[PDB]
RNA sequence: CGGCCGGAAAGGGGGCCGCCCUCUCGCCCGUCACGCACCGCACGUUCGUGGGGAACCUGGCGCUAAACCAUUCGUAGACGAC
RNA sequence: CCAAGCGUUGGAUUGUUCACCCACUAAUAGGGAACGUGAGCUGGGUUUAGACCGUCGUGAGACAGGUUAGUUUUACCCUACU
RNA sequence: CCUACUAUCCAGCGAAACCACAGCCAAGGGAACGGGCUUGGCGGAAUCAGCGGGGAAAGAAGACCCUGUUGAGCUUGACUC
RNA sequence: CCGACUUAGAACUGGUGCGGACCAGGGGAAUCCGACUGUUUAAUUAAAACAAAGCAUCGCGAAGGCCCGCGGCGGGUGUUG
RNA sequence: CCGCCGCAGGUGCAGAUCUUGGUGGUAGUAGCAAAUAUUCAAACGAGAACUUUGAAGGCCGAAGUGGAGAAGGGUUCCAUG
RNA sequence: UGGUAAGCAGAACUGGCGCUGCGGGAUGAACCGAACGCCGGGUUAAGGCGCCCGAUGCCGACGCUCAUCAGACCCCAGAAAA
RNA sequence: GUGCGAAUCGGUCGUCCGACCUGGGUAUAGGGGCGAAAGACUAAUCGAACCAUCUAGUAGCUGGUUCCCUCCAAAGUUUCCC
RNA sequence: AAAUACCGGCACGAGACCGAUAGUCAACAAGUACCGUAAGGGAAAGUUGAAAAGAACUUUGAAGAGAGAGUUCAAGAGGGCG
């Protein structure tokens, strides 16, 4: 007979192949739709999740009970050093889909980028792009390079550019840079490909791509949790205590006679390390890198307009399980997807943003840089010293 | 004795044999299949790595429940083990074989394992004691091993 | 024969000119004699320098790599895998 | 009328399915899947063996009367699913 | 969430129940509930950890019910002692 | 001169912790059943079932009452009244 | 050891949850998880996670994992290989 | 004949299945055609002849019908009043 | 729960000077014993132990019933019967 | 007394019988081993070769085991071996 009391499902069937995603870097499944009305720009970036902290700001949304008051928001710091362009890749609109037309690479590719085309870099001879790079040093080699462009503004329609990460600068173990196809949106195909060739072998900072108070979408693989059971994975009801074989499971896995087990029944397997795409993550501020002018290194990234003090966004003991944030960063609202150190694909919004919550203007009063390796009290080393006086070490 | 396959000519070959050898048949057949298309110095180096757990033996026919290792990808397979006693039992045989080669006056640095065959020997019975006053068999599964070498390159 | 111009939806072997190039034949009526005329007989005649593979020659022109194990890591993990 | 996309609850008494009442709520609609679902649980109810009461039987015993206590086994195979 | 012992991976040792053939589904007809048949869906080596929908899974010639001119324990106002 | 164990009280003290581990009763108002202790279906029922002391009838003065035995100048209660 | 003519029968197997013996798949699978705990060196040796000696760390904690008997066992006692 | 009716229970007559394959009904113990030693040629029955799938690939005849649930072959496999 | 075990293990529990617990010796024997009574116990056996013989007990009831070819080929109905 | 009976016992002779899952339970260290407290229950188990001529000696190994020699018609008969 029928279900006695109506309950919803446990979990979604929209994210159903709950397997380890074969990619470690977040693939952009859909780039934003362009119109040749706009000037040419990049539509995605490649950041590194450093960690999380507080913010204090005055909220401007009229009518609400939080209007003209202060709040405390969880913000996530993604360190984003400038990305290097190494190649352009053409696409043609085919009745079977959208086919890659012609790739053209740059002359000089840094070893950090070259590492991506290897598994065993130590055992290798670094011989990649030794005969491609020749094609810029020659007269006859040029006359393919030049006609490979003339063919691509004639036939090819969608133009994407091959950026890579400067892993040289980042405080991680790894040096093997991440390549990423970023779609060059904006004006017409001639204007677009003349731009992309000028920006070839150069760097793109984050101020070029993402502005301030811009609703972006973050693409990343989730944090892994290994082989989890049904009540750990699908979050079903636990069975009550007196159950012989096990109380941490689904009791009935289907009726008699649709005589197979359905795809919709909650089983045990891999939990976490899934490809996910959260939307509407509001950028609060883009910081600055560790500049050296006058000889004196300036590091006042987290200095707001109501502090005036020379504290970095690095809290006491840096970021836990990551390291020290020395490069230009983005700072979004709330939680984002995946572990500390995790490579994170920041993409422009698919939608239009015409709200109050979407066009809200941010004005950070305070950034918390108290230690996250314990219950921290002191913002700066000069606060802690001024409070606690001299010690025995002194 | 009557071997399975005659050597192509009885001047270039020496044979070695052992009956009622007390190893698992289903471990020795897999390690005797891995060793078959090898030069003898490669075989001694290989079985040594199987003893020290450095190269696996790919379990192909008798692979029921046999776990998955990273050293079975060089055989183009998924499942592999490091069977210590089977490696030790047809390494002693290799040493007896290259003893026979030296006595039969051959270039011992050139011998290739032409044919190697592991049969089942008669089982030996003993008893396990199970619930509700029952005795079940606990029988060993020993094996006959024979092999023929031949000098080449 | 070397260049002169095209081809992208699954690019396709072509058009055209000079010259380097050699005849005056080729197509159609009519004369002129010939070729195993294999002695009534079956798989004839093609696209075929087909496809796929082991190898042996004789010429040049060219190129000297990566994967896996082993080690390490811990954003990953039952084991593999990553 | 088109219309099954998403919902359709928390409790007192009863082994109950059903019933009835309290409270909440947009609403507290009805059903099927071997009267879904025991190598999934549970064992309150029924439905062995011990006993008590009432009615019937001369008796052994009977009750579509009430009551209390009463062992819930196995997956390492094939498929399905993860 | 934590701990111990397993499960798990390895060296050595190494059983058992069970088994016509075997093993992907929807509908049809059929001994009126098919793994095999008919018409359609369709179909890609070899495997590891799990799981309990299905094999009307295993176990024991139904302990209920009926029949048998088969019984046994008990009873009495049954028949014969 | 020689003492071996207690008990009561006070001052001070500790980050209010002190039977510091271990050892080690949860309580109350009632209803049903059986007085109580004891016993019971070894391997699914420990109970309200059996027993029990107390109460109450019945038989028999021995050649007898109750019971055993194939048998008997046979036997148990009975070394009894 | 067989052909032909007669003669005689314990005369022909797929099945009987048939009898006896033998072998498969499952399967190198279930498993080898009750009671805190092992470690460094040396010796003998062809060979040591397990023997033996030392050193350390531990458990039984006198209602013991200690020393002696009764019943039962029958040479299990002891040395050497 | 009894029963509201039943792939229900009980009769008469003849024919079938059981004991029996073969062609058709996609499929099927009983329907329709027709009963069988081992084969070649011919031709039929009952059914067919867009493709599965042998055969209408006829310059077939005459009408009827449009369905946002068309319709489409004994037994027979889903319908009425209005 | 193919166990440590053909009744065991853990915690928690009943009783613990008495109708207490227990070793040996000894008496009761199968329609018999013994029973503070559950048809309980009587050597893993009890609403009648175990062993051998009667005995190959009987079964209108299950299950099986062993070579080939040719020829013929049914019945499930009448009457009587614990 | 005689004529009659005799699956025990001592001794013989025979068979249209059985030929090691058969024939006695027993072709062998069989009423043996083993099981049961006991009464009782009760198996499995034949064959090297004509003759041990049963493989000296060399060689690998800790050894079981091999490799060569050697005996024999034959080890394609190597001690549980037609």
């Amino acid at each position: 007979s029928h279900r006695k009391f109506s309950a919803p499902r446990h979990g979604s069937l929209g994210f159903l192949p709950r397997k380890r995603s074969s990619r470690h870097r977040g693939k952009v499944k859909s780039f934003p739709k362009d119109d040749p009305s706009k000037p040419v720009h990049l539509t995605a970036f490649l950041g590194y999740k450093a960690g999380m902290t507080h913010i204090v700001r005055e909220v401007d949304r009229p009518g609400s009970k939080v209007n003209k008051k202060e709040v405390v928001e969880a913000v996530t710091i993604v360190e984003t050093p400038p990305m290097v362009v190494v190649g352009i890749v053409g696409y043609v609109e085919t009745p079977r889909g959208l086919r890659t037309f012609k790739t053209v690479f740059a002359e000089h590719i840094s070893d950090e980028c070259k590492r991506r085309f290897y598994k065993n870099w130590h055992k290798s001879k670094k011989k990649a792009f030794t005969k491609y790079c020749k094609k810029w040093q020659d007269d006859a080699g040029k006359r393919q390079l030049d006609k490979d462009f003339s063919s691509m503004k004639k036939y090819c329609q969608v133009i994407r550019v091959l950026a890579h990460t400067q892993m040289r600068l980042l405080p991680l173990r790894q040096k093997k840079a991440h390549l990423m196809e970023i779609q060059v949106n904006g004006g017409t195909v001639a204007e677009k490909l003349d731009w992309a060739r000028e920006r070839l072998e150069q760097q793109v900072p984050v101020s070029q791509v993402f502005g301030q108070d811009e609703m972006i979408d973050v693409i990343g693989v989730t944090k892994g949790k290994g082989y989890k059971g049904v009540t750990s994975r699908w979050h079903t009801k636990k069975l009550p205590r007196k159950t012989h074989r096990g109380l941490r499971k689904v009791a009935c896995i289907g009726a008699w006679h649709p005589a197979r087990v359905a795809f919709s029944v909650a089983r045990a397997g891999q939990k976490g390390y899934h490809h996910r795409t959260e939307i509407n993550k509001k950028i609060y501020k883009i910081g600055q890198g560790y500049l050296i002018k006058d000889g004196k290194l300036i590091k006042n990234n987290a200095s707001t307009d109501y502090d005036l003090s020379d504290k970095s966004i690095n809290p006491l003991g840096g970021f836990v399980h990551y390291g020290e944030v020395t490069n230009d960063f983005v700072m979004l609202k709330g939680c984002v997807v995946g572990t500390k150190k995790r490579v994170l694909t920041l993409r422009k919004s698919l939608l239009v943003q015409t709200k109050r919550r979407a066009l809200e203007k941010i004005d950070l009063k305070f950034i918390d840089t108290t230690s996250k390796f314990g219950h921290g009290r002191f913002q700066t080393v000069e606060e802690k010293k001024a409070f606690m006086g001299p010690l025995k070490k002194d | 004795v009557r071997y399975s396959l005659d050597p192509e000519n009885p001047t270039k070959s020496c044979k070695s044999r052992g009956s009622n050898l007390r190893v698992h048949f289903k471990n020795t057949r897999e390690t005797a299949q891995a060793i078959k298309g090898m030069h003898i110095r490669k075989a001694t180096k290989y079985l040594k790595d199987v003893t020290l757990k450095k190269q696996c033996v790919p379990f192909r026919r008798y692979n029921g429940g046999v776990g998955r290792c990273a050293q079975a990808k060089q055989w183009g397979w998924t499942q592999g083990r490091w069977p210590k006693k089977s490696a030790e039992f047809l390494l002693h045989m290799l040493k007896n074989a290259e003893s026979n080669a030296e006595l039969k006056g051959l270039d011992v640095d050139s011998l290739v394992i032409e044919h190697i065959q592991v049969n089942k020997a008669p089982k030996m019975r003993r008893r396990t004691y199970r619930a509700h006053g029952r005795i079940n068999p606990y029988m060993s599964s020993p094996c006959h091993i024979e092999m023929i070498l031949t000098e080449k390159e």
